[PDB]
């Protein structure tokens, strides 16, 4: 906890259903990002304790919590990611220029931060490009620990079975957002249509210009049986070695 | 969800 007075909210970076996000300064010497919980959405004492678990986790690929203000409206001081969200990043200028190596690179970093969460016996719950923050030099970091039905695994959306293996399903979906440059999953399908199709065995096909080897990894993240989806340790390694072990004959195309 |  810190004196709210030492915080300064300069620019607003965006607004969400449960609060807002602001660039700003701390002690006048430190550029931070300040998240605000818009009152009445979450019981203070409640959010209070979930937050203590945000302190324990410390990784290079997890947006780092710096400080917190306990008084409503609640302030969450974290580290500033200049390039904003990955979805914004992908949908914006750079999407045109990003190719498979950059994308596969960004995926590996996320798999890295998630492999750490995996080790910590923790679960994210809401893994999607909107919750990945980008910094300088394509540094991606997992943020905002938990409706996005299209990013959610069947057993989680229906029976509330949220596990690190339901994050693996979400990751496979994230992979399509990268290969598509920010496009929405299951294009042309509304949540209910998605929910019903996936139950009957439907999975998204190979995005244009995407290699089958990369699509196969998606489908492994999309296995009906949770314990049969690979770990983030496996995905991390696979992605890091991609262009040497898996796609050494890779050649740049028009988009990928 | 606090910021997208």
């Amino acid at each position: 906890e810190i004196p709210r007075e030492s915080l300064r909210l300069e620019v607003k970076l965006g607004q969400g259903c449960f609060g807002e996000v602001w660039m700003g300064t701390w002690n006048g010497t430190t550029r931070v990002a300040i998240k605000t919980l818009k009152p009445g959405t979450m019981s203070p004492e409640a959010f209070l304790q979930e937050a203590q678990v945000m302190k324990k986790l410390r990784h290079e690929k997890l947006v780092q919590l710096y400080a917190v203000v306990s008084e409503e409206p609640i302030y969450i001081v974290t580290e500033y990611m200049s390039k904003g969200s990955l979805l914004d990043f992908l949908k914006g200028e750079m999407g045109k220029y990003l190719r498979l190596p950059q994308l596969v690179d960004m995926a590996a970093q996320i798999a890295s931060g998630m492999a750490y969460v995996e080790r910590m016996n923790y679960v994210h719950r809401d893994l999607r490009a909107a919750n990945i923050l980008v910094g300088e030099n394509l540094v991606c970091k997992v943020a905002d620990f938990g409706f996005p039905i299209k990013w959610t695994a069947p057993e989680a959306a229906l029976y509330g079975r949220f596990t690190i293996k339901s994050d693996v399903w979400s990751f496979g979906i994230l992979l399509t957002e990268l290969t598509t440059k920010g496009r929405v999953p299951y294009p042309g399908m509304v949540n209910r249509e998605v929910l019903d199709q996936v139950e009957r065995g439907y999975r998204m096909p190979c995005p244009p210009e995407c290699p089958e080897s990369l699509h196969d990894l998606m489908c492994q993240c999309w296995r009906k049986d949770p314990e049969e989806r690979p770990t983030f340790e496996y995905l991390q390694a696979f992605l890091e070695d991609y262009f040497t072990s898996t796609e050494p004959q890779y050649q740049p195309g028009e988009n990928l | 969800x606090a910021x997208a």
